[PDB]
């Protein structure tokens, strides 16, 4: 309700609308839209209480995987390791095209608890690429 | 003794089938930078090339870059016989083709930019 409220978002059917609140997020997503496909929300729509857990489809990648606005502070070396890695992973069939050379080695020096995994971790989910730890 | 075989040796030149004489012999092969000249190799091959003059080279040294030695099969310090031919003739499209299983970034119009 209070986000709903003062806002008329706009939502169409199928969408993954996340509320965030009680130190938690959660998001919400509508399976059905009386008309169609899309609509305005109001305060005047009488408003259903189910609460129940329906499963999340597989093919979806879920909400908790880091993205880049989960970091900050660190804008530098991120835009470097965007631009230096951008080509090689979702553009392959490039590299083939042209005669170059591209990296395929990267170090990272710096303290403990610094968020180095956390950076990788978000590059492999932010371009789609495999990951593996070891 | 019989000279008609010559030494082959390295070219400064970027360009391809192009040979390098020593000048002091002009008279003695009689031809000229306007005649093209037969070269022979290794297992029954041979090549036709334009020749340019120069003085740094030696006398007994032909100067000829890789592309123009692999199809001769000639290795740097061998040795291939060289004869002039101003009978040349002229041909009607020569059939050209690309070589390898396959080329990277190879597609579409290669020709107007390869040829
Ligand atoms: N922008 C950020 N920079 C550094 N650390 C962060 C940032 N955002 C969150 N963190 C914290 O970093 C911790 C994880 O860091 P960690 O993966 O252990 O780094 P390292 O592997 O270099 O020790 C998390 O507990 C998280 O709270």
């Amino acid at each position: 309700k209070p986000y709903f409220l003062e806002a008329y978002r706009p939502i169409r059917k199928g969408d993954i609308f996340l509320v965030r609140g009680g130190m938690r997020a959660v998001e919400f997503k509508v399976v059905e839209t009386d008309p169609s496909p899309y609509c305005i929300v109001a305060p005047d729509t009488v408003i259903h209480c189910e609460g129940e857990p329906i499963k999340r489809e597989d093919e979806e990648e879920s909400l908790n995987e880091v993205g880049y606005d989960d970091i900050g502070g660190c804008r530098k070396q991120l835009a470097q390791i965007k631009e230096m890695v951008e080509l090689p992973l979702r553009h392959p069939a490039l590299f083939k095209a042209i005669g170059v050379k591209p990296p395929r080695g990267i170090l990272l020096y710096g303290p403990p608890g610094t968020g180095k995994t956390l950076i990788a971790r978000a590059v492999a989910n932010e371009t789609g690429a495999f990951f593996f730890l070891i | 003794n019989r000279p008609n075989r010559l030494i082959v040796d390295e070219a400064i030149n970027e360009d391809n089938s192009v040979v390098s004489l020593s000048q002091p012999k002009m008279d003695e092969l009689q031809l000229f930078r306007g005649d093209t000249v037969l070269l022979k190799g290794k297992k029954r091959r041979e090549a036709v090339c334009i020749v340019l003059s120069d003085d740094t080279c030696s006398d007994e040294k032909i100067r000829m870059n890789r592309v123009v030695r692999n199809n001769l099969r000639v290795r740097l310090g061998d040795v291939i016989s060289i004869q002039p031919c101003p009978d040349v003739k002229y041909g009607k499209r020569i059939h050209v083709l690309p070589i390898d299983d396959t080329v990277e970034g190879i597609t579409g119009n290669l020709f107007e930019v390869y040829l």
